[PDB]
RNA sequence: GGGAGAAGGCACGCUGAUAUGUAGGUGAGGUCCCUCGCGGAUGGAGCUGAAAUCAGUCGAAGAUACCAGCUGGCUGCAACUGUUUAUUAAAAACACAGCACUGUGCAAACACGAAAGUGGACGUAUACGGUGUGACGCCUGCCCGGUGCCGGAAGGUUAAU
RNA sequence: UUAGCUAGUAGGUGGGGUAACGGCUCACCUAGGCGACGAUCCCUAGCUGGUCUGAGAGGAUGACCAGCCACACUGGAACUGAGACACGGUCCAGACUCCUACGGGAGGCAGCAGUGGGGAAUAUUGCACAAUGGGCGCAAGCCUGAUGCAGCCAUGCCGCGUGUAUGAAGAAGGCCUUCGGGUUGUAAAGUACUUUCAGCGGGGAGGAAGGGAGUAAAGUUAAUACCUUUGCUCAUUGACGUUACCCGCAGAAGAAGCACCGGCUAACUCCGUGCCAGCAGCCGCGGUAAUACGGAGGGUGCAAGCGUUAAUCGGAAUUACUGGGCGUAAAGCGCACGCAGGCGGUUUGUUAAGUCAGAUGUGAAAUCCCCGGGCUCAACCUGGGAACUGCAUCUGAUACUGGCAAGCUUGAGUCUCGUAGAGGGGGGUAGAAUUCCAGGUGUAGCGGUGAAAUGCGUAGAGAUCUGGAGGAAUACCGGUGGCGAAGGCGGCCCCCUGGACGAAGACUGACGCUCAGGUGCGAAAGCGUGGGGAGCAAACAGGAUUAGAUACCCUGGUAGUCCACGCCGUAAACGAUGUCGACUUGGAGGUUGUGCCCUUGAGGCGUGGCUUCCGGAGCUAACGCGUUAAGUCGACCGCCUGGGGAGUACGGCCGCAAGGUUAAAACUCAAAUGAAUUGACGGGGGCCCGCACAAGCGGUGGAGCAUGUGGUUUAAUUCGAUGCAA
RNA sequence: AAUACGUUCCCGGGCCUUGUACACACCGCCCGUCACACCAUGGGAGUGGGUUGCAAAAGAAGUAGGUAGCUUAACCUUCGGGAGGGCGCUUACCACUUUGUGAUUCAUGACUGGGGUGAAGUCGUAACAAGGUAACCGUAGGGGAACCUGCGGUUGGAUCA
RNA sequence: UUCUUCUAA
């Protein structure tokens, strides 16, 4: 049943944009926060609110612009059936670099343009555009 | 199309064959005339197509269209074929 | 299950070694127990003794004599083991397990018997008698006009009376 | 449609053997070894750098150059030697050829030429060791069919010509024409100019540098012998060679051709031709006016070549890793189970495997790329660089994925009370119906069809009542209800038994998902033994029916339908939608729980499970789906790849068989196909009209003649019209 | 003059509607035996090749081992011999070659099975509309041919005081 | 109740 919480997360983001919701909540993970603390920093969400003691629940705030949405695309690169590990030179450019690609390297979670300036590759999670 | 199925079984690209097998990947092959005759074609056209039954080099017995208008062909004659179907 | 000993091929004597008797079999005198016996263990002398290997060695040939399968391929018929023309015919004939029909409620049907009675059967319809067919596999069509059989009782016919 | 393979096999011990280790070999032990990550077997094949295509991913490919390997008439074996199982060595067997006095011998072009052969097709018994090397020698040298040259083929890649200006009378002529003209066409003619190349004639580098001799000095030694080293002279060394390059010479001279014009795709007329001749990559042209045939003119495309065929990728995303789909266009197994398999909640450490980073090694050269250089450029040659996408090693890195431990409880699973149910087997039991049997009553028909008839009846049917027997199914309830994974399950009762849901809880600690191979279930018909057999009903029989009726209809009627136990394993087994998650507008229901509110009545507010219709976004080729997705995403499995052939052949598998199952190929076509639109049509449905029918009256068709047509006849019976509409 | 109740049917036309594989348009499309012709193929008594397994036979050359025999320039030496070598002998291995039996593959094969294809035949008209007995899946039976029929399922079927 | 067929441009 539960084969990924990450692909659960991005689709809950994806279906919440079209549903025009302001708050998408889900149970939280350590890796989930490490991604959610990028897109606020990268300016694709407005707020995330990690709460919950017995079980942490991540509650998001969707960023909307001029009525319509901000997240024009949200994907998954390394699926659980097929993992993706690209070096620092094979880091992509989402929408010719205008979008961002979330990569997890040994130095935590960052974006690809930071990882190029970090000069070290790793596991590409998803594409956000 | 699941990659595990793609792992357990590769994509079988379909293998195509020649429509002109008697030349056996040659440009032209020598032949011997066996019977020279005419043949009515199929429904949309009506003619007497001059044509010859040919014994080849490799023992194959094929038919091959006589192009042009008029010829001097006999049986037991040495000819040369290039290919091409007649529709 | 078989076919199949299919077919086909190899070894085979003797001498020595292994091991001057081996594998094995038998099994004392000993020894201990013993309810002590027409005992039990242990114990192994003794005798008996395969099979194999190795190395020699003889002939033309070593399952040397006697003894003791000719094999193969296709097809007919019958499935088979059987039975038979004593005394010119052993089979394709018969029988057969099997199948089908039919009869029969027991004092059975039926058979032998003038009869009594007996077999049936000290069996009771998963029983018994008869006929046809003859394993097994796949099957088994049509015709009741005829001939039989079965069922019917309206009418015609009709005995002794 | 190759699943089992192996006995020196696999391992050990010991001995032997080889340069070396090791069943390398042998002996003796052990029974191992291998395989679904494809062993085994079969088919094909020298391998790589590379080459070709492709944007890449890839695909194909291995001539030429390289690196390796293998082979040398065939089959064998050793020998020798550091190195051989030796192309140009031996020895044996074979084959073939040759010599012989017949006793015997000899022979190996896959070296370079060449000959024959085969073939669609691939060159000279060419020259020369000058250079470059290689072998021997102190050297000189000797040899080299290695090597450097020439011939040969538009075999390929390049570079170059076959002139340049001018020239309208728009010449002639051709073609075409609206006969006016147009076009060929500045094209040619003519004029002025140029002489590249080829040719001819003359001239004239580099590749020839080295080395070689004679000499000088130094070193070495007793040496000023020799020798060595370094200077100096004499000569050189060229096969190509009549070189590269340079001047003369002469004239526009000696030098352009294929393919194409219907669309696809750049470029049209005319004339011949008449489904003939033909054309043809595809669609398709020719059946008297052809831009598609043939010819001409004109034009387009290329060019010393131009076409066709072959052959490979691309286009082709048409196997979709990049980069596909499976509701109906091909495609989700009939479902369920489940191993291997792949996949995995959460949190903490650990590990550092994967992963990432760095560094070393290697990834030969060539090639390709980039920057240069050289040949008059170009092709070509060549310098440097990058690249060679890898692999090995070392140093890290710790987010994730693993590995290791510990936890947590949401996932998953128990415990507790209940709930609904055609959920399952087993055994009873009812009531109607039908059939049959028996009887009473009673009389002449019954039955069936569109009509009938076969049939059943006076031998008393049918009908009617009474009695009895038997099998099968269980009215009403009953429901776009219920349950089961489906296949499916329907009177009532009993016995055994399953699943689901809900409620409060308690617990467990990730215990999960999917699942090739495997296992089970699995409608109906069919099969096997037994049983049973009312009704019904293949086949079959009769009767109709019709042109025919092996059918539809009637009257019959058997397997079969029922039961017991087994086989088969297919169904439009359909929701034509595989399973388990998560998210995402609603409305109207059905069914089944369970809280609250006074149930203030059949009420309201909740909260679950399941299911039906509608429908938003979204998606969809459309149709539609639409919180039970054909929406958005996750995991894993099954499948698809033009149509026919064909789920067929041939093998295997399974079955008593029927068959099931696995699963092609040849050949053939350019379609097949899905939705949806417009018409048309329906022995489809509504609505309306018409001497359309019905209601009427008179006629035609009979008769004779008139008139017209057909036919026949004729020397000729001129021609045309010939359903309705001659 | 007669007569018209009426619109059930007939013929035609219009309109809405539905179905639909039709579209030179139901005088439409369409199917299968059969006859003829063409094309490849299955099967097939067999037949002829190729390849290979298997079991043995086979033993040239070669080498290795043994070696009665014959023999033997360097070395030992009493000069007699010593070892060794030669030659032959035999053994081991093995090529050529042979036997049988399989397997596999190609070719061929009287005859026979379908398949596909026809610009004109014969027979019927099953499907497309409610295609004039709705259609189709299974499975079974029948039948010149499409097909028919039985059981079960599907709608991917029309109809509705 | 019954009722079939329309070659090839």
């Amino acid at each position: 049943s539960m084969q990924d919480p990450i692909a659960d997360m991005l689709t809950r983001i994806r279906n919440g944009q079209a549903a025009n919701k302001a708050a998408v909540t889900m149970p939280s993970s350590k890796l989930k926060v490490a991604i959610a603390n990028v897109l606020k920093e990268e300016g694709f969400i407005e707020d995330f609110k990690v709460e919950g003691d017995t079980k942490p629940e991540l509650e998001l705030t969707l960023k909307y612009f001029q009525g319509k949405a901000v997240v024009e695309s949200i994907q998954r690169v390394s699926r659980p059936g097929l993992r993706i590990y690209k070096r620092k030179d094979e880091l992509p450019k989402v929408m010719a670099g205008l979008g961002i690609a979330v990569v997890s390297t040994s130095k935590g979670v960052m974006t690809d343009r930071a990882a190029r300036q970090a000069g070290l590759g790793g596991e590409i999670i998803c594409y956000v555009a | 199309a699941t990659v595990n199925q793609l792992v357990r079984k590769p994509r079988a690209r379909k293998v195509a064959k020649s429509n002109v097998p008697a030349l056996e990947a040659c440009p032209q092959k020598r032949g011997v005339c066996t019977r020279v005759y005419t043949t009515t074609p199929k429904k949309p056209n009506s003619a007497l197509r001059k044509v010859c039954r040919v014994r080849l080099t490799n023992g194959f017995e094929v038919t091959s269209y006589i192009g042009g208008e008029g010829h001097n062909l006999q049986e037991h004659s040495v000819i040369l074929i290039r290919g091409g179907r007649v529709k």
